[PDB]
């Protein structure tokens, strides 16, 4: 019985969200994107 | 002050051979008062839980009612907030937030039910473990270990979390419409095939649903394997990363030594130098002799502020380094 | 030092165009501008961040002075310029050769003027190798 | 090309305080409209998928139909890549491919189902997760840690491997003719006793097929342990290759630091030399203030670039070794 | 670490398997049982569960469980894992 | 049937009373508690 | 695992420049 079965796929995409909500905050907070000024 | 000031020491952050056991054998009734308020649901043990539980519940709400009162007044032995304004930054410490909740919600269930009733009494008496743990000092350990490898964890959670959202999709296409061997159907809806996929990528295995279709299994084992590894990795993550702290704890507690026992020397030899001039020549004639009694008790201390170092075996890098230059130096 | 300490203090009080015992830091955005420099309000903000000691802003040169008194000539600001070499030193001894040290110079922090960085590296390449030590520079460094 | 150079910072390689908002908002439309795609499989909630979820999928193709068009032509403002042409190799970005794979097939199954077809759109909807995920930053930390660890994961799987195509057909040999509590045989052919190889080696445990005769339990119990361990070895050497992989990343990216800070002292005290030459008089008066005021600055900024390190604690080999050479070093 | 990995995932177990008896007080089985009868029955599913045996005796069926199962699944099997990786280090050096 | 059923609740939470009596007496038998005196 | 000058950044050059005194 599929009583409360939309819980379960509010919390399984919640905490893929989640996992995806620091990877692009991880990114926009970064300083540079500059490819090839490393070692010069 | 006096009488106030020695009461924050006996509370909070506390220290002495009897704070432990006042704050163990608060913990240790805390402990007994759930035991006998959770083997209640036995349907069988269910007469040992009597109106003295509930009683002696009522008394554990008074304690606790004078308990935050005391460590209120106590709390202007601080530099961080004095007064009466200036406590309620005290009381954002969420320590004295979860222990506030704990003793007027637990006072607001037992009044209405002295006038589904007993059952808050288990939540809330679940709640009083976490706060005689004080000063925090486990969440803090991990809440910085995490914080410190954020990259690893939240790469293989995306990895893994992903590889659960796709592979558990082709599971149900392949088993959308197959019975089991006692006629129901497993893998009925979405949910159910990511039930298994959260089930089967930490490696519990139930046993309620398994792929009955051949073309499942073979999902199920490439799933299982390539999955199970990048669940697996934040244990060993975590294990590195809480025995890397306390030995970034173990130097600084060790440096925080060092210090004062480097102080005690210098402070000291200079009043050993000091004996020309600090009757009133024989009160001159005693002091020689403690400027230099104590100066080598300092001497002691100070070698063993750097001798004993901790996993004491760490100078296998630089054994010969150590003395290579210092005679060097002397050349 | 008895006769700079005098008429320092009126080119000290010049930026804010008047007699008050000000460093006018707030001024000294339009005085650098005027000079030909105008940076941004964040660099101008760090200026006095370290270079006035005391810390509000504009002063009557309690650190206005000793950043006069600041010869930047003695071995505590010696070895500090000499670990800038250090940072660009490849296989040891100060290899830094005249292309390395003018593909460094025109590049990166604050660029030289080519005028500048051109004649730089001239009187550190005497012996016209590839390799301008840092020695031979600190020492004309070492009046600085 | 200013027009164009800043679009190419808003879309691809992001950074500012909303061009978070404008990644992140995609992504939370994209997880509503796979969640609501998703509960219609339930045949309970399926009413709640009607057909404004479908014109809400169209809606949301012709976006990223002008999406992918905008960052196609805002894609020239790059050195790797010009015009026409030379964008095509833009478009062998593997990001990009799964993109215009994404919104063209998504186009093509929404056009046929307009004039088994709504189920197509669940897994171009699933797609649409990767896509928003930018730079690839997380499998290019994966596919180097493997890399560098290839030798002893091509050895692991390969004795793991080995002793689950070895050890799971003497059970079959053990297990072919034997029936179930239930009167059903459970090593029927050798895929069923693969089957319980891949399971019992990652430690799954299901519980369908479990060796009755006496002989077969001994050959699982050694198979058991002599295989969990070598299946168990990646979590612990990717979780080392991960943790020392950006260990080797914010190395380089302090050392990106410490260079323009120690650019802007060199060159800042030449300015402060070079007051010899640059009414041509009281201009240079000035100047004399600006470049003895702006190397403090500079001075700051180089030891801001080398005293904050990162694990801060990584001075705890040469503590006294920094000093022992200098102070020999002024004799 | 054994004392701090050891509390936390002891808490977690205490916890999170309590919220599952809640969800489960009343409910049967495929089979005419009732699995989490009482707490002990919970609980006795929490450490099991939270050391990833998973037997199959006890499993939360009504859908309000299964989320919480998930959840203190993942973030206590972490913590249950950690103290072989510790030891691991610890026996070697 | 819950015969011997209390000795469940009798064990974990006295598995929990360990580790929770090895966390007070660890800062009972802490040395000092000043908190901003370290670096000075 | 080809910064494993980490521990010797400076000493490598530390004793070099001494040694050319
Ligand atoms: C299911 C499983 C689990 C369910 C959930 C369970 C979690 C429950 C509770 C979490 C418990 C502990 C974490 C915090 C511990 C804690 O008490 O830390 C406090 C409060 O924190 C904040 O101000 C800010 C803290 C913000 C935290 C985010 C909100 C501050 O810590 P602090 O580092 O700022 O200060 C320390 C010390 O912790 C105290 O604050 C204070 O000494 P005491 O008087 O002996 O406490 C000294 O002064 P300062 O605070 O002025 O520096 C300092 O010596
Ligand atoms: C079920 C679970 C999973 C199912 C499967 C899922 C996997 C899906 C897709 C994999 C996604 C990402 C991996 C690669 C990400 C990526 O962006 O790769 C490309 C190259 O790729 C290739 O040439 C070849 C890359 C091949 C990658 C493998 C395919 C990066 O190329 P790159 O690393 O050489 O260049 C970087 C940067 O990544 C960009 O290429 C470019 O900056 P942006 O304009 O901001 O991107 C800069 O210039 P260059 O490319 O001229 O150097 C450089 O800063
Ligand atoms: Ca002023
Ligand atoms: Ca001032």
């Amino acid at each position: 019985r599929d009583d409360n079965s939309y819980m379960y796929i509010l919390f399984v995409m919640f905490l893929f969200a989640v996992t995806v909500g620091s990877l692009i905050l991880g990114y926009t907070r970064s300083r540079k994107v500059d490819k090839r000024s490393d070692p010069y | 002050t006096h009488v106030q000031g020695r009461v924050y020491n006996f509370l909070e952050r506390p220290t002495g051979w009897k704070c432990f056991v006042y704050h163990f054998a608060v913990f240790l009734i805390v402990l007994v008062c759930l035991i006998f308020s959770v083997l209640s649901t036995i349907e069988q043990y269910a007469a040992l839980a009597t109106g003295t539980l509930f009683w002696m519940e009522i008394v554990l709400v008074v304690f606790f009612g004078t308990e935050y009162v005391v460590r209120l007044w106590s709390a202007g032995c601080r530099s961080k907030y004095v007064g009466l304004w200036g406590r309620l930054r005290f009381a954002r410490k969420p320590i004295s937030i979860i222990d506030l909740i704990v003793v007027v919600a637990s006072m607001v269930v037992l009044c209405v039910g002295s006038k589904s009733a007993i059952r808050g009494i288990r939540f809330l008496q679940i709640l009083r473990m976490l706060h005689v743990d004080r000063q925090g000092g486990t969440w803090r350990l991990l809440g910085s270990v995490v914080f410190i490898h954020r990259q690893e964890l939240i790469t293989t959670l995306y990895i893994g979390f992903l590889g659960l959202i796709f592979s558990s999709y082709f599971v149900y296409l392949a088993e959308k419409d197959a019975v089991n061997e006692s006629g129901r159907v497993e893998f009925g809806s979405y949910a159910d095939a990511l039930w298994w996929g959260v089930v089967t990528v930490t490696t519990i295995g139930y046993g309620d649903k398994v792929p009955q279709t051949w073309v499942g299994k073979t999902i199920a084992s490439c799933f299982s394997v390539f999955a199970i590894s990048f669940f697996a990795l934040p244990a060993g993550i975590l294990g590195s990363g809480f025995a890397l702290k306390v030995q970034q704890k173990q130097r600084q507690k060790h440096f925080n030594r060092q210090i004062p026992a480097a102080a005690s020397l210098i402070q000291t030899a200079w009043r050993c130098y000091a004996a020309e001039n600090p009757l009133r020549e024989h009160h001159r004639a005693t002091i020689k002799v403690i400027r230099r009694m104590q100066y080598f008790v300092a001497k002691k201390k100070f070698q063993q502020a750097r001798k004993p170092y901790d996993i004491e075996q760490y100078s296998q890098g630089h054994l010969n380094l150590m003395v290579r230059i210092k005679e060097l130096q002397r050349r | 030092t008895e006769e700079q300490i005098a008429e320092f203090k009126e080119a000290f009080s010049l930026f804010d165009k008047d007699g008050d015992g000000t460093i006018t830091t707030k001024e000294l955005g339009t005085v650098m501008r005027s000079l030909g420099q105008n940076p941004t309000e964040a660099e101008l903000q760090d200026m006095i961040n370290e270079v006035d000691a005391d810390g509000n802003g504009t002063i009557d040169f309690p650190e206005f002075l000793t950043m006069m008194a600041r010869k930047m000539k003695d071995t505590d600001s010696e070895e500090e310029i000499r670990e800038a070499f250090r940072v660009f030193d490849k296989d040891g001894n100060g290899y830094i050769s005249a292309a390395e040290l003018r593909h460094v110079m025109t590049n990166l922090g604050e660029k030289l003027t080519d005028e500048e960085v051109d004649e730089m590296i001239r009187e550190a390449d005497i012996d016209g190798d590839g390799q301008v030590n840092y020695e031979e520079f600190v020492q004309m460094m070492t009046a600085k």
